[PDB]
């Protein structure tokens, strides 16, 4: 691409994943904040790592205000260098930053709408981000949030085949994915934002899991367990026991208390069991609760 | 249901339109190739077939593949020495690309009968990469079919089976599939399949999906006739040996119809 190492002046290290380090880092002649990550391909005896090779080819296509920029990639025989576009801070470390304070409902609203968009821009490019956390959202100090960390994105085809079960993480992961389904669609990327959009108001994950049966079990008891009656086919399920403990639904409003009626609304389509009746990231932008959407900066220093 | 995504299905459709445009190869590049003809190329191509059964392998893998090395052969003239090289990276690249487990690098260098080293591998490896920029998310044949296969009133896998079969058979010979775009030989595939089996036509909800009728698959569809008729006797057979197989509903024992009524 048209970028070279000796343009970037490093600033300091902000991350790091199995890939290597994550680090800020500016252009010297344009003035330009990037994250660099550098991908190590010497450790590496199989070449180029399938979620490098993923991660570029499908950052490549992906242009949306609401997805991380990749603006380059630098292409040594040792190493693999990422640009990206720089963003202060990832959404966990700011919902610790509101701890006692609180994140402002506006802000709330407009980061799970931009976040709704990036999804469904993805899901209309064939791209599954199967890892949605809080982790892998990055904000910047004008009021953007953006998906990023596509290491574990997938290239879908119409309708979808079998694709790698050991996806997303535990505290996120939607059901169909808990039970062995043999098929897994863009339903369990709104199983994740649901997730996210609730950790937003309560600062705190919704279904914290010490392991898959245990994550299904607090899912199972927050939203009561499954039937035929709500999820056709869900006793027919790989991994689903009849000896399971059969929990009732719990009044939604108790899930999230200071919910309101229309936030409830999203909360309950985005957590609907059956993946074929759990609401779009097309449909969902519609929704009442973004009547009055904004996209204020955010309310911290970051 | 969701897993026909039919909130995304018509925006993703008109996406694989544009890309398979912008992922197209040159269809005059053999003419360009100083050392290396359609068939060696047909050669290629049809082990690569035979190696995708022999790792059990998806068809998606299969089609990316030989897209990478079509594009690749587009821009860099290669000696035929090295078309396997080529070969064995491009299906490196599009196994890690769909599969959930590729087989290892030491897989490919040992079905090439140590011709070339890990190490020659792995550098045609970063090579493709740099070549296609790292586009790899390619509209392939298979994306179309899956998408027209749901215009089945009823499914037919003996239908789905055909389809994919004739399709394939495309990827053999540059000359003259090279000139049709994927959700060109997916249509004439698919109508074809559909006679063959059915007796039905291209059906009006795929002319409203794709705006294709069966004037402007005539083209392709004569092209794939004559294929389909011609494929017991061409000097690649992977296809069809494959094609017997219960997985595929043994298609490739299907007699090709003498004629298309168009
Ligand atoms: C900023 O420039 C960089 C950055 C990283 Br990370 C590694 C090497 C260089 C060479 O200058
Ligand atoms: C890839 O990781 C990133 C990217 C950006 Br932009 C900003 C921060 C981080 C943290 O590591
Ligand atoms: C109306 O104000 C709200 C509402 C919810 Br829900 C969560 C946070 C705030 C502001 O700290
Ligand atoms: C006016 O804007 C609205 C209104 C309703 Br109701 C629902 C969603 C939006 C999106 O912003
Ligand atoms: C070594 O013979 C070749 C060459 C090419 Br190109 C493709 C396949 C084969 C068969 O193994």
């Amino acid at each position: 691409g048209p970028g070279s190492m000796e343009n970037f002046q490093k600033v300091e290290k902000i991350g790091e994943g199995t890939y290597g380090v994550v680090y800020k880092a500016r252009n010297k002649l344009t003035g330009e904040v990037v994250a660099l990550k550098k991908i190590r391909l010497d450790t590496e005896t199989e070449g180029v790592p399938s979620t490098a090779i993923r991660e570029i080819s499908l950052l490549k296509e992906l242009n949306h205000p609401n997805i991380v920029k990749l603006l380059d990639v630098i292409h040594t025989e040792n190493k693999l260098y990422l640009v990206f576009e720089f963003l202060h801070q990832d959404l966990k470390k700011f919902m610790d930053a509101s701890a006692l304070t609180g994140i402002p409902l506006p802000l709330i609203k407009s980061y799970l709408f931009q976040l709704l968009q990036g999804l469904a821009f993805c899901h209309s490019h064939r791209v599954l981000h199967r890892d949605l956390k809080p982790q892998n959202l990055l904000i910047n100090t004008e009021g953007a949030i953006k998906l990023a960390d596509f290491g574990l994105a997938r290239a879908f085809g119409v309708p979808v085949r079998t694709y790698t079960h050991e996806v997303v993480t535990l505290w996120y992961r939607a059901p169909e994915i808990l039970l062995g389904c043999k098929y897994y669609s863009t339903a369990v990327d709104i199983w994740s934002l649901g997730c996210i959009f609730a950790e937003m108001v309560t600062r705190r994950a919704l279904f914290p899991g010490d392991s898959e049966i245990d994550q299904l079990f607090r899912i199972f008891r927050t939203l009561g367990t499954p039937d035929e009656v709500v999820w056709p086919g869900v006793t027919s399920m790989p991994d689903y026991k009849p000896s399971f403990p059969k929990w009732a639904r719990q009044d939604f409003s108790k899930v999230v208390p200071p919910l309101d009626e229309d936030g409830r609304s999203l909360l309950s389509q985005m957590l609907h069991y059956d993946p074929n009746k759990r609401i779009s990231a097309k449909a969902a932008l519609a929704h009442p609760f973004f009547q009055d959407v904004t996209k204020p900066v955010p309310h911290l220093r970051l | 249901g969701v897993n026909e995504v039919p909130d995304y299905h018509e925006d993703i459709h008109t996406y694989l339109r544009e890309m398979e445009v912008k992922c197209k190869p040159k269809v005059g590049y053999m003419k360009k190739q100083p050392d290396i003809t359609n068939s060696m190329r047909a050669i290629l191509v049809d082990w690569l077939v035979e190696v995708g059964e022999e790792y059990k392998l998806q068809n998606e893998t299969l089609h990316l593949a030989v897209n990478y090395i079509d594009r690749f052969l587009s821009s860099m003239s290669v000696l035929r020495g090295k078309l396997q090289l080529v070969g064995t990276a491009a299906m490196l690249l599009a196994s890690k690309f769909e599969e959930i487990y590729p087989p290892e690098v030491a897989e490919f260098v040992y079905i090439t009968d140590d011709t070339y080293t890990k190490k020659q591998v792995l550098r045609m490896e970063h090579l493709v990469l740099k070549v296609l920029a790292f586009d790899l998310a390619a509209p392939t044949i298979n994306q179309f079919l899956t998408q027209y296969f749901l215009h089945q009133q009823p499914a037919n896998c003996k239908v789905e089976s055909l389809a994919m079969f004739l399709g394939e058979l495309s990827l053999i010979d540059a000359d003259p599939y090279l000139k049709y775009l994927p959700s060109v030989i997916a249509a004439a595939a698919f109508h074809l399949a559909l006679y063959t089996v059915t007796g039905q036509s291209w059906p009006e909800s795929l002319v409203q999906k794709t705006g294709y009728t069966l004037e402007t698959l005539k083209p392709c569809l004569l092209d794939l006739h004559q294929t389909y008729l011609r494929a017991p006797q061409h000097a690649q057979q992977s296809i069809r040996e494959k094609y017997k197989n219960s997985k595929y509903h043994g298609v490739s024992l299907l007699n090709p119809p003498e004629t298309l009524n168009v």
